């Protein structure tokens, strides 16, 4: 049984006709302070695979020394530990996925939802949820916390069904999760301006961006709201 | 599982036993035998929870009939009664405790005496010249006090107890279907067949 | 824990742990059984070379298990107390769970079980001792005689013995004793028990111990005067 | 000597005699052969019987979909092993979704095997393994001692006359190794092979046990009539 | 490994013989006489000490005769310490038995148990059996004034008398000679000490080198009194028979 | 505090005919009012002609079906690859639905196939692992809709012969693998239209002796 | 739910109905609440389905043990004990359990007995287990009789469980029929009990209340 | 469901001159029910005296526990324990089970055999020694007796003094307690005599 | 001494080797398989005449349709009939079906090797296991100490069992019927038998499809006896 401390909000993700991009803002809440805005989410697992963290933060940096000793592991006596024997996106997901049904089934669970994001050694694009209930599902767009609500219908628009993501390419896919996390920075109380995107693609590889900002927002409308109903001045 | 009375007599400990085992809202049976031997001269009466107390009256049962067995010998009552008080005594600290409520009647054939014991679920053990578990208590024990002799007959404690389960089937809520009346004495034990 | 394994095979293809638990046996005292037609009867030799012995507190040869079955023994006395609570503790065990007291060869093959598990565990040595169990079954007529050893194998005899001198009392058992035609009351079924002993014994003063087994847990041991009269008879029919 | 009694002794040159006693089983016990190609893996195993009335011991045991053994020795240790082999494959399966490397396989049984030649009480494994399997880098054979020892071979033999098989192999290497795409010429330089190691016996219907595994092949073995083909 | 220093303690001879439990035997009989003999009023317990030395505190001493409850007591033959393991097991055992029943314990019941744990020694464990013999001196309603011996093998017997430790048979023949069943305890207690006075390996036996003990219902009606005799009632006793 | 179950919603239904079976599901997956996914299949072939699905809680179905699926692979390693049988199948999927029986799984579980005489087989179990063999079992977020109309529809209850009056039932029989389909279908249509849960796509698994055969239908996605 | 099972003349009667419910939702019609644990043995089921279900062939295994063991039948009386026992050991985790044991032997003769999830154990003549309990009780009190005839008696416990599925909500479907003998048990057949009420109703003149 | 108030009953020791005082009331009820007129809570192991109130069952249990204790005492260290080391003993074993108490409220009483000291001595149920001089008192009227005690008694009483102040501090005491009462028993104890009296009480 | 577990320099376990020695020493016991059933018998071989015969059971039930024959040191047995037992009616409760022969044979055999320094020696008696299921048919398996097991068309253990194999090689064909397999066993029993062969010192037993496991009467048996000995004296 546990409480989280120390959280961090949505993570979103979509599928587009090469690859995968996952996004993640850098904010660490206390509750309803804003303690911590330097904080990574979105952590890379070899040249391959991303995997998106929400909800404790305590949590998600134990899972980052799990995966990172994953890595460690996976090289031992392994000559093709850089080539065939690589870890995937599949194997990563798996792994996860087996230690937080585990850690529900104790009662004792990982207080985070999931997303691994990445892209398999033939070409396949991989995307799969998995949260603190051990519960998995995989679609074209995935997303986490007030995500799920707000960036899923906006990400659906451009990726409606599977027969989409050949026709969506990455400077479409990348616009819609930039277009997302704005709206979630209007809109959700524990997000942040500052975060992180990662573009996961078959022909160019891992593609690691840090300190973006959400840009071009609109609030000039407010200065002619005034009062609550029938206020004029 | 509801009423059990014992009254110790002159040269006799006389057990009365409720027939009825209700539950819900069905007598599920009306020729009930509350009570076990454990051994020739010890009859043990008992009452509380279901399960636990055929349970825990077959557990002692088995155990006292182990002993005469080893020593070929036959435990005296108040021996029995230390065992079974101090089984509860453990129980009553254990995870799960027996709640079962009983009472020993038992013929010493060193002392020539009869003797009676009331036992509850928490070990607490007392010697009585009569004795109940449960409502039953409230009912008997004042007609008891005024009735009841030291020197009494087999017959006359009868004609007692009698008494007591007439005042408990008229002002008892419960519809206990009788009892089943045991004498244990200088000869053993023996059902009283029409009571 | 000490793990040893003490029984173990040799080249030969022998326990030689368990042949020598046998060895303790054949130094014990003689122990025969004998069952009639409608009775068992158990015999045990007591060794003289101890007096100013108090018989009426020392363990006597012959244990009742159940108020149905008693179990004698030739071999380590000591070992013997162990099997014995064992088969006690298992016979109220029994009556409790099944709500019927144990059938002899029940009994039988609960000890014989223990005898067994103590030549295949590691960290003992096996029991130096072979039983005779006798009785009859709940609500049934028909007499029942086991014999167990230290191996653990089993099995049934119209008539047995075990311990010292044992070959010459089978010996005289194998011959005297008839299938067709078994002691057909208990005083014939004594005295074929008693003459059996009377072989081996030495004296048939305060050496011979009987034990009487009949249905509906009828079990009686005889006294020295009552034994004394079977000597006494049998003697004097020798004389011919 | 006086330094065979147990498994955690050295002798004065440095020697495992116990283990080496446990090599001796295995020399004892039928004839198997190991080959691959680039695409395919055969495990090749001469079968003995008790006698005519008898059935003929089976040597060959699956462990995976892509992945299977053949032994010679205590049949009952092949059974341990090749259990804990079907356990850390199907572990693998469950936990990461991923077939076991068969090298991975080899460390894992080299690693089981070794503690039992360390401690005191135990005893060292008294059977010789032939592991076959095909994953992400292909096809491949390894070759399993009791000491410990496991490697990786392009073809192999073990058991009673083993090395007549094993000079075949190490001739016919460049010529097997090209059989790509192509089982049954595999498995016929297999049964070319085995055919070396035996004296006035031959390869009867009911006495030679074939398996396979490859790129687009499961793990699968042939016996009884399935092998007829072959003789 | 280990094995190569075991002694394996429990196991059989090929004669069917308990080894270490024999060799124990033979300890035993190297140790001071100790005699108990039950008459029909009470019970005596004699033993001998081993070689004493005259620097020895012989008043606050005690290395043969000990009490488990109020109602039975022990006389040692063998290695004292392994006899006080397991004289505190029995004190132990007496009590749970009384605890249990509120009864005093039977005498055979505290024998069997006692001499259980030492057939334990002999048939698993690995460890060697204890080498002690006790005879137990006890009184219940049951069976009244009872005789029991015990030895390392675990086996017990009953007794009208008895001698344990060292020239066991040539106390034995003596003891069976002049003992007869109309006994009284004045009468056995003679008998224990002229016995111990003839067995004797020393020169002459006196005070010094005695234990004693009595267990008799001379206390006002119906009740057991254990006497652990005092070195000078010791000295009066050997006085009274005419031994010094 | 922590609460370790959860809604994944969704329904199943399972009809045996003469010589088949059918298990159908729909591919939605879903948490209180927000959609999961459009199509995450939880009906499954699980070799020697068996499917399955274990619907409610989908952490537990999926750990359910995988330790099934395990179950079956063990089988065929300590059997000599002896096919596992229907009704085999459906005691061991009772022995680990129980073996949880105080930390249940959190799923209405039901598997067909083909039963050791080739006859058409559906066995449905509850979350502590009774079981019963049926023609007929809907299982779910909408079982409450679709059973009673299987009910009417396969084993024609409340229909009688007409002008008999009331007196002769109209008789059982077998139905096709075609007419099953149709009433899968009409079944799953109407469910997306009055549950809420229900909806996204129709995944159908067809068993018969040559194998298992897969059909997918749209649903309304609202 | 509702079961029954009684003694008499000619052996022992035992009838249950098939409903199986979760809350007011009826899940299944056509459930077995009989189980068949031998030629001589019978196991009736009450209160939770899954535990009834598994212990009782559970103990239909232990049973079979039981006579490979000692070369003999099981007796009804050890049975029972077994179970009774087995549930004791789960006292306080849960288990919700109503079951009736019922068995021949030629040692007890017909012999029944009612065993439940909190550890009771008793022998008896007549017993009824369920949540249409009384409803059964009801019918079947009023016209036991010891002298009955197998086939009154066999209708009596059918038409018992009818009484019962018409009541009790939580009680319907159909009606299972089992006969134990001297040679073993008998099966009666499955009755619907929307086919048996009508045909009950108008042959027996029973059921006034209902809309005829 | 007040483990110290379910069966009811008292205890209290006094010290006078040369002499102690331990006394207690005979009741043992079921709540409402009075059940026993004859439990007595006094025990004695040698010359100490234990009263044990509260519990009824633990009563029992500690009874043959201290009687278990004092008998292997006796055994091993030859000679019979005091009052101060077995307030130790009953301190130690009571502790023993601090996070599941015996429910009890015990009471020593006794005078050391080598110095002649009068002793008494008191406990709550996890062993927390209360040593007294003048007198201690436990049970369901102990505010009662508190009252009555501070009230009558006096330093150095003789033993026939002490034992009317002591019966009449026992008595009123639970006369205002419906709990305690239906009988009584006094124990007098001097250097090498000990008289035990039985008090005529009202019965309600 | 030596290690429990301990190899020979020509790679054999001591202590199991040993234990096949004392597995010669045992009474004989014969198998032979046919596609009407699979007959088992033994000789019960009593140490004296005032044993009861009838109560010496070296054959024995596993199942309704697996039947078990020993040799050896019998006492041995007991825990490998109970583990059979067991495994048997626990795959039945896992698996509503009988378990197959083959697969019940490596259950019992797995606890062979179970043995060191577990039980501390391996077991010294031989099982002939028989049984019938649905894949493989009537089946006869010889259970040994060193966890191997083969199948046998036809299979003798015990003193005799050299010179009984080696007149099964002969007897044996495909095309046997049950009356003729129960003949053939009472020939070769009597054979190698000290003791002259009959009702009372020798038992036979069989398993069939229909009728499961039988052990046969006293009765049933003599006239087998009385039927062997008219057809040898025929020609
Ligand atoms: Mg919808
Ligand atoms: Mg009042």
């Amino acid at each position: 049984t546990q409480q989280p401390i120390v959280t961090g909000t949505s993570v979103i993700s979509m599928k587009y006709d090469n690859g995968v991009i996952i996004a993640a803002d850098n904010l660490g809440s206390y509750g309803s302070l804003l303690r911590f805005n330097g904080v990574e989410r979105l952590i890379p697992v070899g040249d391959n695979t991303v995997v998106g963290i929400s909800g404790d933060i305590s949590d998600m940096q134990h899972i980052e020394r799990l995966l990172k000793d994953l890595v460690t592991e996976n090289a031992y006596d392994n000559p093709l530990a850089d080539a065939e024997e690589a870890l995937e996106p599949s194997y990563i997901f798996e792994y996860l996925a087996t230690v937080m049904y585990q850690r529900r089934s104790k009662m004792n669970p990982l207080w985070n939802a999931i997303i691994v994001a990445g892209v398999q050694s033939n070409g396949d694009q991989f995307l799969r949820y998995v949260n603190l209930l051990g519960v998995t599902y995989s679609s074209p767009t995935l997303a986490t916390g007030f995500g799920a609500h707000m960036a899923n219908p906006l990400l659906r628009k451009v990726v409606d069904r599977e027969s989409d993501i050949p026709k969506t390419t990455v400077q479409v896919a990348e616009e819609a999760i930039v277009n997302a996390m704005r709206v979630l920075y209007y809109r959700d109380a524990r997000s942040s301006r500052n975060f992180s995107l990662a573009i996961i693609d078959k022909n160019t590889g891992l593609t690691f961006k840090k300190n973006l900002q959400v840009e071009n927002m609109k609030w000039d409308f407010a200065k002619d709201i005034k009062g609550y109903g029938t206020q004029k001045i | 599982m509801d009423i059990i009375l014992g009254i110790r007599v002159q040269d006799s400990v006389i057990l009365a036993s409720s027939k009825a085992v209700t539950r819900g809202i069905s007598v599920l049976k009306d020729s009930d035998d509350k009570t076990r031997q454990l051994s020739p001269h010890t009859l043990m009466s008992f009452a509380g929870e279901a399960g636990d107390t055929v349970q825990f009256a077959e557990y002692i049962q088995a155990n006292i009939q182990l002993y005469s067995i080893r020593e070929d010998y036959e435990l005296s009552p108040q021996a029995v009664s230390s065992f079974v008080r101090q089984e509860l005594a453990k129980s009553i600290r254990s995870r799960r405790p027996y709640q079962v409520n009983v009472l020993i009647g038992g013929y010493d054939k060193k002392k020539n005496k009869p003797e009676l014991y009331q036992i509850d679920y928490l070990g607490t053990k007392v010697e009585l010249p009569y004795g109940a578990h449960g409502y039953s208590g409230f009912y008997t024990f004042s007609l008891l006090d005024h009735h009841y002799r030291p020197d009494m007959t087999t017959e006359e404690g009868l004609d007692l107890l009698k008494l007591c389960v007439q005042e408990l089937e008229k002002r008892m809520p419960m519809d206990f279907k009788g009892v089943i009346v045991k004498i244990v004495d200088k000869d053993g034990i023996r059902q009283v067949d029409d009571f | 824990g000490y793990d040893r394994a003490l029984s173990i095979f040799s080249p030969d293809g022998h326990i030689f742990q368990v042949e020598y638990a046998l060895e303790a046996v054949k130094r014990g005292t003689c122990a025969v059984g004998v069952k009639g037609k409608n009775c068992v009867v158990l015999g045990c030799e007591r060794r003289s070379t101890l007096k100013l012995q108090d018989t009426r507190i020392t363990p006597s040869k012959v244990s009742k298990i159940d108020s149905h079955v008693v179990l004698s023994f030739s071999g380590l006395n000591a070992d013997s107390r162990i099997l014995i609570e064992k088969a006690r503790v298992e016979a109220q065990s029994h009556r409790l769970t099944l709500e019927d007291p144990v059938t002899v060869e029940y009994l039988t093959r609960y000890v014989a079980g223990v005898q067994q598990r103590y030549t295949q565990s590691g960290g003992v040595r096996p029991f130096g001792v072979s039983t005779l169990i006798a009785g009859f079954d709940p609500r049934d007529d028909e007499p029942k005689l086991y014999q167990t050893e230290p191996s653990g194998i089993y099995s049934s005899w119209s008539a047995q013995t075990i311990g010292r001198n044992s070959k010459t009392v089978r010996e005289f058992l194998e011959k005297n004793y008839d299938r067709k035609e078994p002691p057909a009351t208990v005083e014939e079924c004594v005295k074929l028990t008693v003459r059996s002993l009377l072989e081996v014994v030495q004296t048939g003063a305060k050496n011979i111990e009987i034990t009487v087994v009949k249905p509906d847990s009828d079990i009686v041991a005889l006294s020295s005067e009552e034994i004394n009269q079977y000597v006494t008879q049998i003697e004097q029919e020798k004389q011919e | 000597n006086n330094y065979d009694g147990d498994t955690v002794t050295f002798s004065p040159t440095g020697r495992l005699f116990q283990v080496e006693y446990a090599l001796e089983a295995i020399k004892q016990g039928s004839v198997t052969v190991g080959l691959r190609s680039n695409t395919h893996a055969v495990l090749v195993a001469l079968k003995r019987n008790a006698d005519e009335l008898s059935s003929y011991q089976k040597k060959i045991i699956k462990c995976d979909e892509h992945m299977g053994l053949s032994l010679a020795g205590l049949a009952p240790d092949a059974r341990v092993l090749s259990n804990y082999l079907r356990q850390q494959c199907n572990y693998s399966s469950l936990v990461f979704n991923r077939k076991l490397a068969v090298e991975r396989a080899g460390h894992l049984l080299c690693d089981k095997a070794q503690k039992n030649t360390q401690s005191y009480g135990g005893r060292p494994y008294g059977v010789g393994l032939l592991i076959i399997g095909y994953d992400k880098s292909g096809a491949h054979l390894l070759e399993f001692q009791p000491s410990g020892n496991v490697t990786e071979l392009y073809g192999t033999a073990i058991g009673a006359r083993s090395q007549g098989a094993k000079t075949y192999l190490e001739r016919t290497l460049d010529t097997f190794i090209k059989i790509d795409g192509n089982p049954d010429e595999l498995i016929k330089a297999g049964v070319e092979a085995i055919s070396q190691s035996l004296r006035d016996e031959s390869l009867t219907v009911d006495n030679l046990s074939i398996a396979i595994v490859g790129k687009d092949t499961p793990f699968t073995i042939y016996d009884g009539e399935a092998v007829a083909k072959y003789i | 490994g280990s094995r190569r220093y075991d002694s394996r303690t429990t196991i059989f001879s090929p004669e069917g013989r308990l080894y270490q439990v024999e060799y124990a035997l033979e300890s035993i009989s190297h140790a001071g006489t100790a005699i108990g003999i039950m008459a029909s009023d009470g019970i005596v317990l004699a033993a001998e000490r081993k070689v004493t030395s005259t620097l020895l505190e012989q008043d606050t001493s005690t290395e043969k005769l000990y009490k488990l409850n109020d109602k039975i007591a022990v006389a040692v033959a063998g290695l004292t310490a392994d006899a006080e393991i397991l004289i505190n097991t029995a004190r132990i055992h007496a009590q749970n038995y009384l605890k249990t029943y509120n009864e005093d314990i039977p005498v055979e019941i505290l024998v069997r148990r006692l001499s259980d744990i030492k057939q334990g020694y002999t048939q698993h464990g690995g460890l060697r059996p204890f080498g002690v013999s006790f005879i137990y001196a006890g009184y219940d309603d049951r069976y009244g004034y009872q005789l029991y011996t015990s030895n390392p093998s675990g086996n017990y017997t009953g007794w009208k008398a008895i001698s344990v430790g060292a020239n066991t048979s040539a106390a034995q023949t003596l003891l069976q000679m002049d003992y007869k069943d109309d006994m009284k305890v004045d009468d056995a207690i003679e008998l224990a000490l002229k016995t111990l006075s003839k067995t004797t390996d020393s020169s002459a036996l006196t005070y010094d080198r005695l234990e004693f003990a009595t267990i008799r219902k001379g206390a006002n009606d119906g009740e057991v009194y254990q006497k652990i005799f005092k070195p000078q009632e010791i000295k009066d006793i050997l006085v009274k028979t005419g031994i010094t | 505090q922590f609460n370790p179950y959860g809604d994944n919603g969704g329904t199943i239904l399972g009809i045996a005919g003469e010589d088949f079976a059918v298990l159908a599901g729909d591919t939605r997956n879903i948490t209180d009012y927000s959609i999961n996914s459009r199509y995450e299949p939880k009906v499954f072939d699980c070799g020697d002609n068996i499917v399955m699905s274990a619907n409610g809680f989908a952490a537990d179905g999926d750990a359910l079906v995988k330790r099934f699926k395990n179950s079956v692979k063990w089988y065929h390693f300590d059997h000599n690859d002896k096919k596992l049988s229907i009704n085999s199948a459906a005691r061991n999927i009772q022995h680990l639905l129980y073996g949880k029986r105080f930390f249940p799984y959190y799923v209405h579980t039901i598997i067909a196939g083909l039963d050791e005489d080739g006859k058409g087989a559906v066995y449905s179990f509850d979350p502590v692992g009774s079981y019963e063999r049926e023609q007929c079992r809907a299982g779910g977020a909408a079982a409450s809709l679709i059973m009673p109309f299987l009910d009417n529809q396969v084993n024609f209850k409340n229909q009688y012969e007409p002008g008999t009056n009331g007196k002769v039932k109209k008789p059982l029989k077998y139905l096709s693998v075609e007419e099953v389909i149709k009433l899968v279908r009409d079944s799953f249509t109407s469910a997306t239209e009055r549950h809420i849960q229900v909806g996204d796509g129709l995944e159908i698994l067809i068993v018969t002796k040559d194998g298992v055969r897969k059909e997918f239908y749209e649903l309304k996605r609202d | 739910t509702t079961t029954l099972a009684f003694r008499f003349q000619g052996g022992i009667i035992v009838a249950v109905d098939s409903r199986a419910t979760a809350g007011n939702w009826v899940a299944s019609q056509t459930v077995k609440k009989v189980i068949e644990i031998n030629p001589f043995l019978l196991g009736t089921m009450a209160g939770c389905a899954a535990d009834c279900q598994f212990w009782e062939t559970w103990l239909g295994s232990q049973c079979r043990l039981h006579e490979l063991r000692e070369k003999e039948r099981i007796s009804v009386a050890a049975a029972s004990k077994i179970l009774s026992n087995l549930v004791y050991q789960y006292k306080g985790a849960g288990l919700s359990m109503g079951t009736m044991i019922c068995g021949y032997t030629r040692k007890e003769g017909p012999t029944i007995y009612y065993v439940d999830s909190d550890g009771t154990r008793l022998k008896g003549d007549i017993f009824c287990v369920g949540s249409g309990q009384t409803f059964a009780y009801g019918v079947l009190d009023s016209n036991y009789k010891w002298d009955l005839s197998v086939e009154d008696a066999l209708y009596l416990g059918k038409r018992s469980i009818l009484a019962a599925a018409h009541r009790d909500a939580y009680s319907g479907g159909s009606v299972n029929l089992y006969h134990v003998t001297e040679d073993g048990w008998i099966y009666h057949g499955n009755h619907d009990v929307g086919e048996l009420f009508w045909k009950v109703k108008e042959e027996e003149g029973s059921f006034n209340n209902v809309i005829g | 469901s007040d483990p110290s108030s379910i069966n009811g009953g008292i205890v209290v020791a006094m010290t006078g001159k040369d002499c102690v005082a331990i006394a207690c009331d005979l009741r043992l009820g079921s709540q409402s029910l009075g059940v026993s007129n004859k439990f007595e809570k006094i025990f004695h192991y040698g010359h100490v005296f234990l009263g044990i109130t509260g519990l009824a069952t633990d009563v029992t249990t500690l009874n043959e526990m201290f009687r278990y204790k004092t008998n292997l005492y006796k055994l091993k260290e030859e000679r019979a324990i005091e009052p101060e080391t077995f307030t130790q003993l009953v301190s130690s074993s009571l502790y023993e089970r601090r996070f599941g108490p015996y429910f009890v409220g015990p009471v020593v009483a006794g005078i050391n055999s080598k110095s002649g000291k009068p002793f008494i001595a008191g406990f709550d149920l996890i062993g927390c020694i209360d040593e007294a001089k003048d007198f201690i008192v436990s049970g369901t009227a102990s505010d009662q007796l508190f009252g009555m005690c501070e009230s009558l008694y006096e330093p150095n009483l003789e033993p026939e003094d002490l034992f009317e102040t002591i019966s009449q501090a026992l008595l009123n005491a639970a006369d205002r307690d419906a709990l305690s009462g239906w009988g009584a028993v006094v124990y007098i104890i001097k250097k090498d005599e000990v008289v035990k009296r039985y008090l005529k009480m009202r019965q309600d | 001494d030596r290690g429990v577990s301990t190899f020979s320099p020509e790679g054999r376990l001591f202590q199991v080797e040993y234990s096949l020695e004392a597995i010669k020493l045992g009474s004989t016991a014969i198998g032979i398989a046919t596609k009407e059933g699979v007959v088992l018998g033994v000789e019960k071989r009593a140490t004296s005449p005032l044993l009861e015969s009838d109560s010496i059971e070296k054959i024995v039930e596993i199942d309704r349709h697996i039947g078990c024959a020993m040799s050896g040191l019998t006492a041995d047995a007991r825990s490998m009939i109970e583990h059979a037992r067991t495994a048997a009616v626990t795959h039945n409760l896992y698996y509503d079906e009988d378990i197959n022969v083959e697969s019940l044979t490596q259950s019992v055999c797995d606890l062979a090797l179970r043995f060191g320094e577990l039980m501390s020696r391996p077991f010294g008696v031989a099982l002939l296991i028989a049984g019938h299921d649905a894949d493989d048919g009537y089946q006869l398996f010889h259970a040994e100490p060193s966890g191997t097991f083969y199948r046998y068309n036809a299979k003798a253990i015990g003193s005799g069992s050299e010179g009984a194999q080696a007149e099964l090689l002969n007897e044996w064909h495909s095309s046997l019927t049950l009356k003729e397999a129960e003949l053939l066993v009472l020939k070769i029993l009597k054979q190698v038998m000290e003791e002259k062969l009959d009702e009372n010192n020798a038992q036979l037993s069989c398993i069939t499809k229909q009728d499961g496991f039988k052990i046969y009467d006293n009765e049933k048996t003599a006239e087998l006896i009385k039927e062997l000995k008219e057809k040898e004296a025929a020609e």
